[PDB]
DNA sequence: TGCCTGGAGACTAGGGAGTAATCCCCTTGGCGGTTAAAACGC
DNA sequence: CGTTTTAACCGCCAAGGGGATTACTCCCTAGTCTCCAGGCA
């Protein structure tokens, strides 16, 4: 077992260097269809629409993770907690 | 002359509260709010008719606009009232 | 440090206990007896009476029909329901209607003094606008020709997940609804 | 009929997202909050897209409507239209 | 014979229709769009005025001031979400002290 | 504090002549307007020039006298833009006719 | 008669949150607006309504930023706002 | 000094310490550090610079030399912050 | 027929580095970026001409929109290029 | 003969003119405004493609991919401030190590 | 490479924009006086 | 919190400069018709 923190750095470098997708297609598609069933039934979805939704979700989640990381760094903490995300969304003006 | 929404807001207030009045500053704030909502709904309906390659702003465009801008309950009642108004305009 | 919340119907037309003795026994039972609490109780249940004493179901003499849509909550498994209730009727008391509802469904006994009271409050509201513009238009929820795909409006289900937003929503609806009458 | 599919988004996915965002350590309670904010964001975007489709008299959601919904909430998405 | 009376509204249908026409939002404008827009506008104005009147009566004031408008728009969560990005002159901020500072 | 003490000591009017400035005429109108006056004399009349000025308006609204004396070392400005103002301040002769002169 | 620190602060907080008075003097803010506008274009006039709207917008933005930095400082288990608190608030708001 | 007062106070110092203190008290801050003043002064300067630049561009597009209230209203509306009560 | 800025973006790229290619995804990205910037500038110029009660969009309106939208050096370069362009168009 | 050739730009001034006409932005449009807007767009795309080519050459690639465009947009502070709100597919922004979380 | 429709050239005119003429009101700069607000110190 | 200081607020004086107006001109762009080559399949 390595000292905790080096595999973290390696993953940081690898994921910031790569440009691939981090969320699988089928679970996100099922979630989108389930959420869309509420507003109207018997709807259909295009592959491009689901792909754009996935890209927007990934970008928004990466931005929120950057914000909560900065918030946790401010509190002298290397770990993120739900209160950090709550503070980030409260300051952003959406909570 | 100089057009404004002062008398209409005053009549609405006197129709909802016959005792409490309104000042000039609050009247100007209400007029600015009305203008803002009007321009928001107008731009929404314009871009909606543009996205469908249409050229006639109708009740459906304004309905979609208010459903997009006004969230939750503020939408629903509104469109209902809107429909009501439309129906009454079809009566006469 | 703790707060108390409850409802009860008084029927002030008789005099056998006073608003002070009721608090004298309501705090002795709860064992939080305090002069300030008894006076606080007698300072709230008297204004409710004086404010509602002016409205009584007597000398109505008008065959009125209303769609009663009420909502009850006992901080667990709250529910809402709407049905057709005819004013100027003395055979079916709200207590009997409540006993029928608690009997048909699998509800505990504590729901009998919960749906009846909240129903009386609605009755008072139905009688409030009766002192003025209270003309009864034919307001129906369903029919066949004169005065049914499904009973989605006619629902008496119980829901554990709290939709704890009706207070503002009803006030929002009520304020616009009141202005609708004038036109 | 699809219901209760939020579990499809799993802990490794949130961990990869945090690693992309630069997070070095993630608490066990983060996943629920990320899933909730994702659910509310998707709810808003899909509601706007469904409104756009209903206005367009269509029965199929398109990428153009998703782009228009993102512009409505306020953001532009290149590479897909608009 | 004004169309506001026919539709049953207090807002000017003709003025709204003229503003929609000369605003270059489109090349043509139907007849139901002005009355619908006026209905939405009058509903929003009536709601805001009712909330402001309630706030003023709570503050034993019979004349609405920008402070009452701010209180009414910030108390209701719906209008707060709608006008969250809009500041109001002479409205101040609602009193809210944190628990850790009391 | 000294001005308030003096006003309190002489709140009943136990004085013969009160000599104040235009700043005290304006700021202390809440106390001095309660007394009636019969004759007033104002020096440096050249500052009174504007008829709609806060000084003249305050003088008009605070109290009313019968005799009014204006003292000055030089007449109104060469272009006489507010000669009618001094005329109305002195006598009710051009008040209702100045607009046509 | 002296008070321990913290109570007069709370009294002033209550007083200012209750009232809507302007917390910035007119002439200094107007002079600052004119000085800042001199850098963009010289010999420019200004209406009183313009500088009043500028003052109102500035006070609104400042009180919003102060609420945000107060929340950020409370998140750090502190009761004292610091420059880094305001920097974090501006970085999260995106208006940096 | 008898020769001259020698006062060179900067215009940015017009917003004084009690003004920032009242602003922070209105914002809900109990205790304030001593370095907050320069930071908020810089933030206010940047915000005023942006808004004044936008308003100057707006009023110059119309060839007018007077910065009116509607120009500042439009400048604020451009940045996603609508101000009411001025037009 | 459908319109697109693909060939124009390709020509602009070939006028900077003839050896550097471009993918279809990057081409669509550039097309969408062109469309978004054009819409932004057009809306800004429209609302500018509306604020002045004008009914004709001229080079001054687009210049003001560019100076308002593009930050600093970019704005200067853009307005300079535009001036040179309109000069070369008026010369011929 | 095309007006773009007379002006000297590669972007079609006729297409921009038609879009401004049928776009319902105003009642009339000038003749120099389309050329001005086309020149602005051409300069913007030239800057974007130049920075993308520089980023690709730095990464030893013979083609421009969305990663190169994202890097070119996030590197330049001017475009970063301009394009701050827009998100682009094939994300990731800047590889950077934090000096406090080693 | 082959095909065509959007783009371009020539002619007409009218209305929005440019320019001159007119004037007053809002602004700018300055000073007096007062005092509540700002500065310095423990 | 105190004590010392002093600049902000209300009041006055003067002026002139753009922001309002109205009237006349004028030429730019909106059409309408006729080619045609740059852009699309």
């Amino acid at each position: 077992r390595y000292r905790p923190g080096t595999v973290a750095l390696r993953e940081i470098r690898r994921y910031q260097k790569s440009t691939e997708l981090l969320i699988r297609k089928l679970p996100f598609q099922r979630l989108v269809r389930e959420i869309a069933q509420d507003f109207k039934t018997d709807l259909r979805f295009q592959s491009s629409a689901v792909m754009a939704l996935q890209e927007a979700s990934e970008a928004y989640l990466v931005a929120l993770f950057e914000d909560t990381n900065l918030c946790a760094i401010h509190a002298k903490r290397v770990t993120i907690m739900p209160k950090d995300i709550q503070l980030a969304r409260r300051i952003r003006g959406e909570r | 002359r100089k057009e404004s929404y002062a008398i209409y807001v005053y009549k609405v207030l006197k129709q909802v509260h016959p005792d409490t009045g309104i000042s000039s500053k609050a009247m100007s704030i209400m007029n600015s709010f009305v203008n803002d909502v009007f321009e928001r709904i107008a731009g929404e309906a314009s871009r909606l008719a543009h996205y469908n390659k249409r050229s006639t702003i109708t009740s459906r465009e304004i309905q979609t606009a208010v459903r997009l801008l006004l969230p939750g309950e503020l939408a629903k009642h509104a469109v209902s009232e809107g429909t009501k108004a439309v129906t009454k305009y079809t009566s006469a | 440090g703790h707060t108390i919340k409850d409802q009860f119907l008084w029927n002030y037309n008789d005099d056998s206990i006073s608003p002070e003795e009721f608090a004298s026994i309501y705090c002795k039972d709860l064992d939080m007896t305090s002069a300030t609490l008894q006076t606080q109780i007698a300072n709230i249940i008297k204004e409710q009476l004086k404010d509602l004493e002016n409205i009584a179901a007597t000398e109505i003499m008008s065959d009125l029909h209303v769609i009663i849509n009420l909502t009850c909550n006992l901080q667990d498994r709250f529910f809402e329901d709407n049905f057709q209730w005819n004013l100027n009727d003395k055979s079916l008391t709200p207590e009997r209607f409540a006993t029928s509802i608690v009997q048909d469904l699998g509800l505990t006994r504590e729901f009998i003094p919960l749906i009846s009271q909240s129903l009386h409050e609605t009755i008072l509201k139905i009688k409030k606008d009766w002192v003025d513009g209270h003309l009864i238009q034919d307001h129906v929820p369903n029919d066949a020709a004169f005065g049914g795909s499904n009973w989605c409006p006619r629902v008496e289900i119980l829901t554990k997940e709290e939709i704890q937003k009706r207070e503002i929503e009803k006030e929002r609806n009520l304020r616009r609804l009141k202005r609708e009458t004038d036109r | 009929v699809l219901r209760d599919n939020i579990q499809g988004i799993t802990k490794p996915a949130i961990r990869r997202l945090a690693r992309r965002g630069g997070v070095k350590r993630i608490s066990g309670l983060i996943y629920e909050e990320t899933r909730g904010v994702l659910k509310v964001f998707l709810e808003n975007v899909i509601r706007d897209a469904v409104t756009y489709t209903e206005h367009a008299k269509r029965k199929t959601v398109t990428a153009m409507d998703v782009v228009y919904a993102l512009k409505r909430q306020g953001r532009t998405l290149y590479g897909f239209g608009g | 014979k004004t169309r506001s009376s026919r539709a049953g509204l207090q807002f000017p249908v003709g003025r709204v229709h003229r503003l929609l026409r000369k605003g270059n939002y489109a090349e043509r404008v139907g007849a139901g769009a002005p009355v619908y827009l006026a209905a939405v506008l009058e509903y929003l104005t009536a709601e805001i005025l009712e909330l402001a009147g309630n706030a003023a009566r709570d503050n034993k004031k019979t004349r609405i001031i920008p402070r009452h408008l701010q209180l009414a728009v910030r108390n209701d969560e719906e209008l707060n979400k709608l006008l969250g990005r809009v500041t109001i002159a002479q409205g101040g901020v609602l009193p809210n002290i944190q628990s850790v500072l009391l | 504090n000294q001005r308030h003490s003096l006003q309190h000591q002489i709140r009943v009017g136990n004085f013969d002549v009160l000599l104040t400035t235009y700043e005290y005429i304006i700021k202390d109108k809440s106390l001095l307007s309660k007394h009636d006056w019969a004759h007033m004399i104002i020096d440096e009349g050249h500052r009174m020039k504007n008829a709609q000025s806060k000084l003249s308006f305050t003088i008009s609204h605070y109290y009313r006298t019968r005799n009014r004396l204006i003292l000055t070392g030089t007449p109104l400005q060469n272009n006489l833009p507010e000669l009618w103002a001094l005329l109305n301040f002195v006598l009710p002769k051009i008040f209702n006719s100045a607009k046509t002169f």
